[PDB]
């Protein structure tokens, strides 16, 4: 049996009617007992703007996915395969949207045997043989947007200077 | 930030046996004495955080260009390196009340370099991301 | 995306009436200093006080848009 | 590209390329290996001060811990069988004019 | 699939009458300003009143369909 | 200016195993007579 | 995180390092004595 949770969140900000650009890619190992890689990487582009009661519309082209790299290697990483999906919608504010998304469900049996002896009562059983597989996946793309607001900042009120003042003294003052 | 956690446990079997020299019979096996077993125990957690900070000064409504690329090195017990790097090219400027806007192209990462050696080393990906913002 | 500079500009162009108004003379001359952010105008009362007022009626305040993207599987 | 201003400040127009060429026993150890940077720009600096035009700083640390299941748990010789790895690092460079 | 500016622009055109209506003069200035989403008109009053009608009569709501494509074997 | 520290120490295990001629086992092997330990110690 | 640069941002140095000392420079170029 196998099972696998993947939530990926990517999340880019921009002013209004002004386009925005995200790409990323990252590499995911997994070292062996006694070292598998796959390469993870999504690219959105969105342009968004506002609508009438404060609803956010967006034009959306969205690519995400891995990168196919075949001892239960797969069976740990992710592998989620590639999807992209190119649209435009429009959400309210406080609520989120289905964009995208796509189930698959797999259901298989074989079974071979010899014809006759296989059929006797007891001991047939032994020269049958069953093969079955069983497999639900399910993936999706929502969004949700939200307006900025001042709330929405860091209070930082501070500035971490690179170098001290006192080590550039020492490093650029003429010798005492 | 980045944290893992990955352990397994468990035993494998294969098998084979043999009865006169008619009977022969093999165990989970793919293809043609007795029974062997691969006995896995173990468990690693990892943890990284990374921090990096370009600063760069200009004068406003003028583009300013910073870009970066350094090699960290790591020893082995008894050589591994990863190039980071940064290229970030801003265009700030005023607004009201004080407000700084800034159009930004900003690139960053890695490249992928594979003995726990990326374990140490900071391999955190590349990303690349261009919007334009202002901030009080 | 056109500046606000190329846009007003085009916008006062080939009319041949006088009397104008808003809503929410000769050729102007409006050029774009970028090196300060600002726009350097040429022309009659009227027309200065028109691109005033669209230019103020333009540009306001650009509000911010944060877009976050589930993907689950 | 340097000039005057107001109450005898000067501007610079700055094009600046800096550092060192990728070349790997502690050899790396004891060169300097700054690596390489970039910075184009334009400040200007009342005369008796300096000015930080461009930095950069990075900081990086790593904990990897390996450990068999079970028996690593036992309080006393558990602890021979862990292996514990860490890494700690702080870089700073910074051009003034 | 053409601009709102586009499209009327293109049918304030070769057209030599007045006394205009609606069914659900010169040349008119109507350009597109898309960094704040916004239109710039210049004309009469009576094109200006019917400009204002068609675009409130053209652009509503855009309602959202979603597809579900079974494959089954 | 740069600082560094690196620091690692710890034990790795590999084991084999056989009972008669027809019991075998291995731990914490990838693929096939005892066991055999790589210790480190260092910090530089 | 953006910020302005006001006069306390900048670093007091009020001095400067030659690159070579008049000493030497003297040494190296008199005539000899």
């Amino acid at each position: 049996k196998k099972k696998a949770n993947v939530v990926s969140r990517p999340v880019i900000l921009t002013q209004e009617n002004i386009p925005a650009i995200f790409d990323n890619n990252r590499t995911f190992y997994v070292s062996l007992v006694g070292l598998e890689h796959v390469t993870y990487g999504t690219l959105i582009n969105v342009i968004p703007r506002f609508s009438s009661r404060g609803q956010i519309e967006m034009s959306l082209t969205i690519e995400d996915g891995t990168g196919n790299s075949q001892n239960e290697n797969t069976s740990v990483l992710p592998e989620v395969g590639r999807t992209k999906i190119s649209t435009i919608a429009r959400v309210p504010q406080g609520k989120s949207l289905l964009i995208g998304g796509y189930t698959h469900e797999t259901n298989s049996n074989e079974i071979i045997s010899i014809p006759f002896l296989s059929s006797i009562p007891v001991i047939g059983n032994v020269f049958k043989y069953k093969t079955s597989n069983i497999s639900n996946i399910v993936r999706v793309f929502l969004i949700q947007p939200r307006e900025i607001k001042e709330s929405s900042y860091y209070n930082t009120a501070e500035y971490k200077s690179l170098i001290s003042e006192r080590e550039i003294q020492k490093t650029t003052q003429i010798i005492p | 930030i980045d944290k893992s956690e990955l352990n397994n446990l468990g035993v494998n079997w294969q098998g084979t046996a043999s009865f006169g020299d008619s009977f022969g019979a093999s165990f989970n096996m793919s293809s043609s004495n007795k029974f062997i077993a691969s006995v896995m125990a173990l468990n690693q957690k990892k943890k990284a955080n990374v921090v990096s900070r370009p600063v760069i000064l200009t004068q406003e409504n003028i583009p300013a260009i910073f870009d970066n690329n350094r090699t960290f090195y790591v020893s082995l017990v008894g050589l591994e390196h990863v190039t980071y790097g940064t290229l970030i090219n801003v265009i700030p400027r005023f607004s009201s009340r004080g407000q700084i806007e800034m159009s930004l192209t900003i690139e960053d990462g890695t490249g992928n370099s594979q003995n726990e050696n990326t374990s140490v080393l900071p391999e955190v990906g590349r990303t690349k991301i261009s919007t334009i913002a202002r901030v009080p | 995306i056109p500046g606000v500079a190329t846009v007003v500009e085009r916008l006062l162009n080939n009319g041949k009436a006088l009397s104008n108004r808003q809503a929410q003379l000769e050729d102007v001359s409006l050029i774009a200093y970028p090196e300060t952010n600002s726009i350097l105008v040429k022309g009659n009362d009227q027309q200065i006080q028109i691109i005033r007022d669209i230019i103020t009626q333009l540009d306001v305040a650009k509000r911010h848009i944060e877009l976050s993207l589930w993907i689950i599987d």
